[PDB]
């Protein structure tokens, strides 16, 4: 790990170069030394605030919601210094982390960021108040590149199938839970109860992890199957029969 | 009317967005209530259609059986009508918690008090016994029949009331919230512009003052 | 215990049900039924129907279809749930179908 | 600190947060459906959460009893209210799908004086009354609740 | 001024405002309910309020009869509209608890000619028909209404 700390009481201009130094290092390590670098930029919202201060120092007229008119290209300047390059075995990835002012995803900071990034993780509040860690809500999250990240030769054959089925099962379980609140437990059928059981055990076993348990991709998929084997084969509509026959039993 | 008439502000944006989310959630939860009531209604519709038809056929058999009892006994109806004191069958009220709405249903209750023993006319006891059984069946069907009908009427009112509320959210309340929110957003951008104008002129006036000093 | 079933109908209809074990006298010696003969008038049927609606111990009332036609205004005028009223075919009148409350409530049924 | 001195606070804190959040979600639907359909556990959450909101999270800071509530007392109050929650939840879920089904209404009628005592805990008045006694008094409430459910089950 | 020259104007002005405000208070909820929960006294407000809105508050300024509305005519025709309101509201208030309630549908069919005449009251052409004819016409309609209620109630 190469760690850069720019403190809240440190010079606000230094906060602007900090992510530039982090990426400058990442580019050296990744592309010149043939290795894969994960770059984590924490509290880009604090960067954006420092950037607005620099704009004021230049006596520039503020743009939308007080931010510089060039905030778009400035964020792209940082964000896009990543990815793979031809002829070299290194790479840079990024996980920018952004605080949503007033918890409004419409705010220019998460809006201008998301508009030029590929999907989102999206951490919720309800999951936190329910004392679930990590508090990540899988329904509003998206990784547009997951289709290329996973599959035979990269993770496991069934990766894509387990993900798609779990997503549908969780979304349905939430839908059944909403129904339960209206009609009661006795008004539910057997399939609805399976989706309710999945929802409760999915969050408790699959999503809830703890900060010191490291679950590799293969254990994560195996845990997924433990949740999927709640259902009989006929209800797992999004998993091809070939995948079920190999992985479903046992 | 067209808007909730909340003065444009960032505070209004937060309230309207939360209000919109609430209205949308209520719409979906009430829609689920309606769907649950509709399924039971439709299942109850089929049950009532099966019952009413059967009731006809059962009365056809009971009426014939009565004629048979009459053939043997002669005029037993007079004794039965005059000599009445206690019932063997009574009906208990039960509640059917079909959803948030609770519907009244009747339930057959076989209280057990013995019926009149009649062998006085031609001793036609076997025909009277078959006749009792034929009507006993009719009584149980009719109880179910009413019970289904009462729960059904209460549910049909429940469906129309729930659907009317859902329709109002969709056609009256949300459109109005969305118009209010769009109004707020537009007016706030208008305020941003006039602030931009003033700040730009301030920057230009400062540059003009600086030129004069040179 | 809870509720009794009252019957307003012809001689055979009432007799059959009474043998069916349904129907009894109240503590005031009133009967929860009426036998409707050719000499029975409209006021007697209507007043009886109303009183059954005014009794808290009755509820389901069983009436012959031809009778419901005679005092039809009273059966549509009162819309509640205690007085669930079922209309049945008499020994000679044919099977009911038309003017049935349920067939009217539901526009998807025969 | 909490695990060193108390060992009980951290897990009580976790459960307290779960109950308050569960109540908000149940409140959203109850305002819509009027409690027409609730699980027995859901009814307990709503009523214990009201116990918490009114008799734990609410205090008159101008009274001798609530001018300052010492931490040992704050955790004492929460410990008993959650202990009630777990015992009430166990009783209704343990006897569920059986003959002698226990519900909250049955619990309130069986051990109603327990809720009276729980709602009165804010009044033990520290400094006027002693620390050792207040802790002993809260222990008595826990013992009474435990015996109340034993006789109910 | 009004007390010196008219007297009747002020209580009529107040009643008219109360009717219009009550109608607005109802319209807000009626749009959502569908006119299902309305009492007979409320339907009278809603329909008389319509009477006021369509015939009293609006006028076509490019006609020989609405080009000018002398004040005495405005208060004259308002008196009749309010007098109808009071007679219709009393008619139901004194009968709703009896063995025959005068609902809107009964008064509407019995007095349908009055409701049309009330709407025609604007078409008086003060230039062709002077004060004497307008007052006599308005007075006659008031008597006609009063007689209709006597035969109705």
């Amino acid at each position: 790990v190469c760690l850069f700390l720019n403190l809240a009481n440190d010079p606000t201009i230094e906060r602007i170069i900090t992510p530039r130094l982090a990426l400058t290092t990442a580019e050296f390590l990744a592309y010149q030394c043939e290795k894969h670098v994960l770059v984590i930029l924490t509290d880009m919202s604090s960067y954006a605030e420092a950037l607005r201060e620099v704009s004021a120092a230049r006596e520039e007229v503020p743009g939308r919601r007080g931010f510089p008119g060039y905030m778009y290209t400035d964020l792209a300047t940082i964000y896009e210094r990543a990815g793979r390059v031809e002829g070299r075995n290194g790479s840079i990835t990024q996980i920018p982390i952004l605080t949503m002012p007033n918890d409004d995803i419409t705010h220019p900071i998460p809006d201008l960021t998301g508009y030029i990034t590929e999907g989102q993780i999206y951490v919720d509040r309800q999951l936190h108040n329910r004392q679930i860690y990590p508090p990540i809500n899988v329904l509003p999250s998206l990784s547009r590149l997951m289709k290329s990240a996973i599959g035979e030769g990269m993770t496991r054959k069934d990766h894509a199938d387990v993900s798609n089925q779990l997503y549908a099962c969780y979304a349905i379980g939430k839908d059944v839970q909403a129904m339960k609140a209206v009609v009661g437990e006795e008004a539910l059928t057997s399939d609805d109860l399976l989706y309710l059981e999945f929802l409760q055990k999915f969050e408790k076993n699959f999503i809830t992890q703890g900060p010191y348990e490291n679950r590799t991709v293969y254990e994560t998929l195996d845990i997924g199957w433990q949740l999927l084997r709640i259902f009989p084969k006929e209800m797992l509509k999004r998993i091809p029969q070939s995948t079920l026959s190999e992985f479903y039993p046992r | 009317k067209d808007r909730i008439e909340i003065f444009p502000s960032r505070m209004a944006q937060t309230i309207m967005k939360a209000r919109l989310k609430g209205a949308q959630t209520g719409r979906n939860l009430l829609k689920k209530k309606s769907d649950a009531l509709t399924l039971r209604f439709r299942q109850i519709l089929k049950k009532i259609i099966e019952t009413k038809m059967l009731m006809g056929e059962v009365m056809r058999e009971a009426a014939f059986s009565l004629a048979e009892a009459k053939f043997t006994a002669g005029d037993f109806s007079t004794t039965v009508i005059q000599n009445v004191n206690k019932a063997q069958v009574k009906i208990r009220a039960k509640k059917d918690n079909v959803a948030g709405v609770t519907l009244p249903v009747f339930e057959h209750y076989h209280e057990g008090t013995d019926s009149y023993e009649l062998t006085g006319l031609a001793r036609g006891g076997e025909q009277l016994a078959k006749l009792k059984r034929n009507y006993a069946k009719a009584v149980e069907l009719l109880v179910e029949l009413a019970s289904l009908q009462t729960s059904f009427v209460t549910l049909d009112e429940a469906i129309k009331i729930t659907n009317r509320r859902v329709n109002a959210i969709e056609h009256v309340i949300i459109p109005r919230i969305e118009r209010t929110l769009a109004y707020i957003i537009t007016e706030l951008d208008e305020r941003e512009r006039e602030e931009f104008y003033r700040l730009k002129k301030i920057q230009e006036k400062k540059k003009i003052i600086k030129e004069k000093s040179e | 215990r809870g509720k009794l079933i009252a019957v307003i109908g012809d001689e055979d209809t009432v007799t059959g049900f009474l043998l069916g074990g349904i129907g009894e006298l109240n503590k005031n010696r009133h009967p929860n039924f009426l036998v409707v003969e050719k000499d029975t008038t409209i006021n007697e049927i209507e007043d009886t129907f109303r009183q059954f609606l005014n009794r808290d111990d009755i509820g389901i009332i069983l009436i012959n279809q031809y009778i419901a036609e005679m005092v039809r205004h009273a059966l549509d005028a009162h819309q509640r749930s205690i007085p669930a009223v079922l209309e049945i075919p008499s020994k000679e009148h044919p099977y009911d179908a038309a003017k049935d409350s349920i067939l009217r409530r539901a526009k998807g049924m025969f | 600190y909490y695990d060193k001195h108390f060992t009980e606070f951290v897990p009580l804190r976790t459960k307290a947060k779960e109950i308050l959040q569960e109540e908000e979600d149940l409140a959203e639907i109850v305002q819509l459906v009027g409690k027409a359909s609730l699980a027995e556990t859901d009814k307990i959450t709503l009523e214990v959460a009201k116990l918490i909101k009114d008799d734990f999270l609410q205090q008159n800071g101008y009274t001798p009893y609530d001018r300052f509530c010492p931490f040992y007392k704050t955790v004492g109050m929460l410990s008993n209210m959650i202990s009630f929650y777990d015992m009430a939840r166990r009783a209704v879920e343990t006897t569920a799908q059986s003959d002698n089904k226990i519900t909250w209404s049955i619990i309130r009628e069986h051990m109603g004086e327990i809720l009276y005592k729980l709602s009165s805990m804010k009044f033990k008045d520290p400094v006027k009354d002693g620390e050792a006694k207040i802790k002993a008094d809260y222990a008595q409430l826990l013992e009474d609740m435990q015996n109340a459910f034993r006789s109910l089950e």
